[PDB]
């Protein structure tokens, strides 16, 4: 759950992404296949390598997701319903890949913000990234 | 832990440049903030009201810096963390009964000061070396519960 | 995150609980402390011997608590504020510990409700403690 | 894992009332019902899309009966656990890449089927044995993680 505080955090530092969506998306991907190899098991037919354009445009799409996430993060849920049914019915991931995305996310944004990257906001997004993960392990329809 | 020797080089090259007086009191006060149950372990270190409190906390900074101190053990011989880290593993989780996940969010910790840092430098390979690394220590720590 | 389904789920199988809500909650704290005998250290003055009158008092509390949840199945956060303050800032419990009391409320129910405990209302059962243990250990203020 | 003579006393006389045709059936279906994330590893067993299609499914209920049969063994080597389960823990482990958070909740899933079978049998010691129990198979299981 996020406090009001959260809230406004998270929409100040991620609002800094801008135009570097896709960039920071992939490079979070990235990370986590690299760092944690069992991740792949679930792109099995993606180019993953290291400059990939697959993955730069899978990135954009993680990075507008989170985009949406905030624009909706008092009613979450319905705002992510589509991406819910993807991984947590079609897809099945295990709630352990989000931690990892997650973690990797936030090193992504810890290396290119670091005036934004403090003790709070780095709190704050994390509860975010939690937040976020939780719904899109979860099956409510 | 298996570290290639390209992958070791490029840890050790990097922990060479980080701050032994202030990088662990960093990640232990960054862990202190993000996961504010972790801060029922440290009644006796005063202040730890707001993250401000925390980070400025002398006791944290102290304690840091032998948190700091271990890893750098690790590092020094990462083919016997298991060795290293009895004495640790055995008050971490007999005496104080640490949950181990709380081993690995504070690796991960590390590693997210550490990309503050460096910046660019703290590249995707980099990084992946260090997870090697932390998920050691978090293992060795936590070898009494195994 | 809770299915429609899910809450008349927890609902109905909480209903059957009743007035055994209180019994059930001391056994679970019960089951709790000699299983998992690190929670114990959260109650250092308490009175945890078998048949215990403090454990018993308490016991009902959690029930009870665990029914104004039910009641507030839509709205647990504002329902739970003072309860989370509690747990999560003043108490500063480590969550491990909530999936082990979580675990065992669910064992006293399939103990003493068989047949109520289906797999479907056992899953439900299973994601409604997991949403209430995440408001109990969040800091929303 | 070592068990008081009252607790090995009290574990051998549940599990001889166990079916052993049924219930390891019955601790995979709820697995894959309670934790639906878990289907992912048994995607060429048929029809999984509802809670009785699950449980009423001929190969989780055959795939369950040698689960059961591994604790089974368990029970028998509970001071070896890490040898008995070495061959089951490369497989889960270095081939399957089961995440190991999902060896405990099939443990406690498991025991959640005694109790919904045994009810007052199933004390709280008697509980308290089998969490030991179920944490050391657990563990072994992990062990190519540790
Ligand atoms: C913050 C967490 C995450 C967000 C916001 C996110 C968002 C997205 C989005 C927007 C898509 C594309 C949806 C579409 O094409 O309509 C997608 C697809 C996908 N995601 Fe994620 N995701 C997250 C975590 C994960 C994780 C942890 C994994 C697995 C390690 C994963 C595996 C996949 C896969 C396999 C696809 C489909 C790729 C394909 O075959 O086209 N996701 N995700
Ligand atoms: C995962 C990597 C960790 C490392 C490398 C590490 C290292 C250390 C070291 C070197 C000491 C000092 C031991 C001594 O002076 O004898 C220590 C003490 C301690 N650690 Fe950690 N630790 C880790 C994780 C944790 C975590 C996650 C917690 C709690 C959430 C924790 C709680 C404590 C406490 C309470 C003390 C004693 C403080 C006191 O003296 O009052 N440790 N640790
Ligand atoms: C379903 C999850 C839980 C519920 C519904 C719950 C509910 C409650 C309630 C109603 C109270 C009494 C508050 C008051 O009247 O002042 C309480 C107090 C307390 N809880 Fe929980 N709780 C849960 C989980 C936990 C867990 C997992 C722990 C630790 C292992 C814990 C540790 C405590 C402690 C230490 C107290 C105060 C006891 C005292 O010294 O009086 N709770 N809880
Ligand atoms: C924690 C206790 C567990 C025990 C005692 C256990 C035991 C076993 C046994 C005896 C086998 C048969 C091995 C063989 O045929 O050589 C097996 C296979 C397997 N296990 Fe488990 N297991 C456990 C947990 C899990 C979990 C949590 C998963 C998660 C999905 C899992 C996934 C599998 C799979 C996919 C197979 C192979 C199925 C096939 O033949 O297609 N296991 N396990």
């Amino acid at each position: 759950v996020l406090s009001p505080a959260d809230k406004t955090n998270v929409k100040a530092a991620w609002g800094k992404v801008g135009a570097h969506a896709g960039e920071y998306g992939a490079e979070a991907l990235e990370r986590m296949f690299l760092s944690f190899p069992t991740t792949k098991t679930y792109f099995p037919h993606f180019d993953l390598s290291h400059g990939s354009a697959q993955v730069k445009g899978h990135g954009k799409k993680v990075a507008d997701a989170l985009t949406n996430a905030v624009a909706h993060v008092d009613d979450m849920p319905n705002a992510l319903s589509a991406l819910s049914d993807l991984h947590a019915h079609k897809l099945r991931v295990d709630p352990v890949n989000f931690k990892l995305l997650s973690h990797c996310l936030l090193v992504t944004l810890a290396a290119h913000l670091p005036a934004e990257f403090t003790p709070a906001v780095h709190a704050s997004l994390d509860k975010f990234l939690a937040s976020v993960s939780t719904v899109l392990t979860s099956k409510y329809r | 832990v298996h570290l290639t020797p390209e992958e070791k080089s490029a840890v050790t090259a990097l922990w060479g440049k980080v701050n032994v007086d202030e990088v662990g009191g960093e990640a232990l006060g960054r862990l202190l903030v993000v996961y504010p149950w972790t801060q029922r372990f440290f009644e006796s270190f005063g202040d730890l009201s707001t993250p401000d409190a925390v980070m400025g906390n002398p006791k944290v900074k102290a304690h840091g810096k032998k948190v700091l101190g271990a890893f750098s053990d690790g590092l020094a011989h990462l083919d016997n963390l298991k060795g290293t880290f009895a004495t640790l593993s055995e008050l971490h989780c007999d005496k104080l009964h640490v949950d181990p996940e709380n081993f690995r969010l504070l690796g991960n910790v590390l590693v997210c000061v550490l990309a503050h840092h460096f910046g660019k430098e703290f590249t995707p390979p980099v990084q992946a070396a260090y997870q090697k690394v932390v998920a050691g220590v978090a293992n060795a720590l936590a070898h009494k519960y195994h």
